[PDB]
RNA sequence: CGCGGGGUGGAGCAGCCUGGUAGCUCGUCGGGCUCAUAACCCGAAGGUCGUCGGUUCAAAUCCGGCCCCCGCAACCA
RNA sequence: GGCGACACACGUGCUACAAUGCCCACUACAAAGCGAUGCCACCCGGCAACGGGGAGCUAAUCGCAAAAAGGUGGGCCCAGUUCGGAUUGGGGUCUGCAACCCGACCCCAUGAAGCCGGAAUCGCUAGUAAUCGCGGAUCAGCCAUGCCGCGGUGAAUACG
RNA sequence: CGCCUCCUAAAAGGUAACGGAGGCGCCCAAAGGUCCCCUCAGGCGGGACGGAAAUCCGCCGGAGAGCGCAAGGGUAGAAGG
């Protein structure tokens, strides 16, 4: 879920960028 | 022993994952383990596991030394 | 009884049967595995008894699990409480330590409501 | 009688360093394990069930030897307890059965209890006996969780004819009983 | 945590006060309002009066909470429950 | 030391007879409706049963002493 | 130092309790805004936050930028789970004189309550509700899940 | 108001008062017969859940346990299991 920091779809809820989601 | 009310202990194979083998007696003919006591951390000696720290936490928090003598 | 000292469970994947491992999430399931050679799909009721160990034995060597990590993880609250730093009482009286607010929510770290009687209004 | 590594262990290896360590001047002075008891106080089959025949099942695979029951002596109101319930399962474990058990206790069953860091030194008896206590039975290589449905503990007494703890931790430890300190 | 790129923060004012100790032959009680400065190996022995907003409370400070700031060992708000 | 009855959540009453299970109405506390209160609606908490002692595996319940509180009786002389 | 307290109580919201879903990879289609100790292409170090290099743009030109849901392919198979992401341990990053009280982010581990919510109660009549993401003001940083805007997909129903 | 136990009852028996205290009006198909075997309570030390007290082990322990229910007598060289 969105809460869920180490998804690709909790980051994009923060805004952030990681190995959960890269660029 | 009474008749009829135990089991028949037979010899027996143990078999542990250190690829040790034990030959013991019991009531099944082999029996596989994944640990035994010839690799039992504690039984081996030391073993000093993942943790040989102690700690070094906390007064071994150096680097560094970096205030002007 | 298997690794390390929890059955994981069969019938599941072996990336996430490992997860049911205390000090194991998703992304160490993903290394022992690929450092040993086992396809992560395989089920945990379908690998080699040679494979039982080569998986057990990386994993029960590389990183503390069960009841050594909790110790240490204990150990470390206990460390803060002794020497009576800010976390450390926090710990003891049993409310957050993250700078979380506690006039409402908490409830985590507090535990069921205690309903208590409230001031009055004027009739 | 029939040969198993511990006995064979307990008069070539453990028997003269006890002499040596001791200075026994009679062949009958140096310790000897008497017996192993079991002891699995279960209550929770007081009346709940005859839950006691799939735990006497698997202390017979255990042990080789068949358990008998224990019932209760007097009656107990904060218990629950009729005088006479069947409260538990204890077998007495002698000669070359409780070699074999002792034998694999220490090599199979110990090492399987989890967070296990050896025996308490200080349960001695004060009279050259030991107690110990296990919470699962599954600690035991004849056990399954398969074949598990509830976990059960149990007490072990070990007797010896050490007349001091101090000739009893010996005669354990020179047999192989991991102790802690 | 404080970027390790740079330093151990130590007020500087703070960290003068124990090491001519050290070199005197300690201790002296050491009154700083420095809750910030990060207890530092020089500091293990000393007993430094921390201010937490109203008073200065003392600190004996050990090797076992090095890492640490001085404010942590000084609370700011006093508690005792509800009635 | 004539004979009865009674003592248990805050109030008033079950439970005792037949030993194992504390219950009912109001009240009290949190929420709701109302502009607000009451009523009303939704939740919750509070009694180791006057006391000491005994019997029993187990006592509010059974037995004996004490404390307290109401009721009856006290006739022929 | 406190405004961040915490036996409690209420309002407004975010995230969810899963399969019309979740996860990874591949691949499309916006609008309105902002940008000279500013936005940062691309490059190497790093699992990552970031760091070091380093073009372009005083900006219908260069940059923020990837829009997301979606489309395709594959994995999970009804579990308190590959649902959920609170809480906590450790390790870092960055802005800042300084992150103890009291920052945001990243990584390993931990993985709570929650199985659709009592009495009661809110909004919306159409490109509306619902859901998806994007930008700006404030601003060193930021407790923004708030506000002011922006488009993407796109219903149900009104007898009275 | 009949029955049982203890005391009063003055070391045989018996012995009164509206003298001091309790109990009975059942029960058991084994709680009966016999044979064979077994020995308690409690204290202390030891033992997962497990506690004052469940079950287990060692040591001490002549009977203070038990003997369906009052009391007395009796009793493990059993009447107890
Ligand atoms: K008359
Ligand atoms: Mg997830
Ligand atoms: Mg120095
Ligand atoms: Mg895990
Ligand atoms: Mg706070
Ligand atoms: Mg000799
Ligand atoms: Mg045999
Ligand atoms: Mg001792
Ligand atoms: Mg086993
Ligand atoms: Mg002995
Ligand atoms: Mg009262
Ligand atoms: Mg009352
Ligand atoms: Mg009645
Ligand atoms: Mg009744
Ligand atoms: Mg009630
Ligand atoms: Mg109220
Ligand atoms: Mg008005
Ligand atoms: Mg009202
Ligand atoms: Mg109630
Ligand atoms: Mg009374
Ligand atoms: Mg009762
Ligand atoms: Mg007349
Ligand atoms: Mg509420
Ligand atoms: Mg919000
Ligand atoms: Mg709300
Ligand atoms: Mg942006
Ligand atoms: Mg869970
Ligand atoms: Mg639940
Ligand atoms: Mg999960
Ligand atoms: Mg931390
Ligand atoms: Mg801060
Ligand atoms: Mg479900
Ligand atoms: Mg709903
Ligand atoms: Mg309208
Ligand atoms: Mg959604
Ligand atoms: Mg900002
Ligand atoms: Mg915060
Ligand atoms: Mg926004
Ligand atoms: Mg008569
Ligand atoms: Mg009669
Ligand atoms: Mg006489
Ligand atoms: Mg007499
Ligand atoms: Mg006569
Ligand atoms: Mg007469
Ligand atoms: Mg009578
Ligand atoms: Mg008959
Ligand atoms: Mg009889
Ligand atoms: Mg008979
Ligand atoms: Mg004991
Ligand atoms: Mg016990
Ligand atoms: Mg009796
Ligand atoms: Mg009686
Ligand atoms: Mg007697
Ligand atoms: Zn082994």
């Amino acid at each position: 879920g969105k809460g869920d920091r180490r998804t690709r779809r909790g980051k994009i809820w923060r805004g952030t960028y990681g190995k959960y989601r890269p660029r | 022993m009474k008749e009829g009310i135990h089991p028949k202990l037979v010899p027996a194979r143990i078999i542990c994952g250190c690829g040790n083998v034990i030959e013991t007696y019991s009531t099944k003919p082999e029996i596989y383990v994944e640990v035994c006591s010839k690799c039992h951390p504690f039984y081996t000696g030391q073993q000093r596991f993942v943790d040989t720290e102690g700690r070094v936490e906390r007064f071994q928090r150096r680097y560094g030394d970096s205030y002007r003598k | 009884a298997r690794i390390a000292g929890v059955e994981i469970p069969r019938n599941k994947r072996v990336d996430v049967a490992l997860t049911y491992i205390y000090g194991i999430g998703k992304a160490r399931a993903k290394e022992a595995l690929e450092k040993t050679g086992i396809n992560p799909a395989t089920r945990v009721k379908d690998l080699t008894e040679a494979e039982v160990v080569r998986l057990r034995e990386y994993v029960e060597n590389t990183w503390k699990l069960e009841g050594e990590l909790r110790a240490e993880v204990a150990a470390n609250i206990k460390r803060l409480m002794d020497i009576g730093c800010y976390r450390g009482l926090r710990h003891r009286r049993g409310l957050p330590v993250r700078g979380q607010r506690t006039r409402t929510n908490a409830r985590t770290r507090k535990g069921p409501r205690k309903t208590v009687a409230g001031k009055k209004k004027a009739p | 009688p029939l040969d198993v590594a511990l006995k064979r262990k307990y008069y070539e290896e453990v028997r003269p360093e006890l002499i040596r360590r001791f200075g026994y001047q009679n062949v009958w002075e140096v310790p000897r394990l008497e017996k192993v008891v079991i002891n699995q106080g279960l209550g929770e089959a007081k009346e709940d069930a005859r839950i006691l025949e799939k735990a006497a099942q698997e202390l017979a695979l255990i042990t080789g030897q068949k358990p008998a029951v224990t019932r209760a002596k007097k009656s107990i109101s904060n218990f629950k307890l009729r005088k006479g319930m069947p409260i538990g399962l204890r077998v007495t474990l002698r000669r070359d059965r409780m070699w074999i058990f002792l034998e694999k206790l220490l090599n199979v069953a110990l090492p399987r209890i989890r967070d296990f860091r050896g025996l308490n030194p200080n349960s001695f008896d004060g009279r050259g006996n030991y107690n110990l206590g296990l919470r699962e039975q599954l600690i035991f290589p004849e056990i399954t969780y398969d074949m598990v449905d509830a976990l059960r503990g149990m007490d072990i007494a070990v007797v010896t004819t050490a007349e001091t703890d101090e000739e009893a931790r010996a005669l354990l430890e020179l047999l192989g009983f991991p102790f802690r300190k | 945590p404080r970027s390790l790129k740079k330093g151990v923060f130590v007020d500087d004012h703070l960290l003068e006060k124990v090491l001519e100790l050290n070199a005197k032959g300690e201790k002296r009680l050491i009154k700083t309002w420095s809750r910030r400065s990060t207890i530092v190996p020089e500091m293990v022995g000393h007993t430094i009066a921390v201010y937490n907003g109203k008073q200065h409370v003392p600190v004996y400070i050990t090797e076992n909470m090095v890492g640490h700031k001085l404010g942590e060992f000084a609370p700011t708000r006093t508690y005792r429950g509800h009635g």
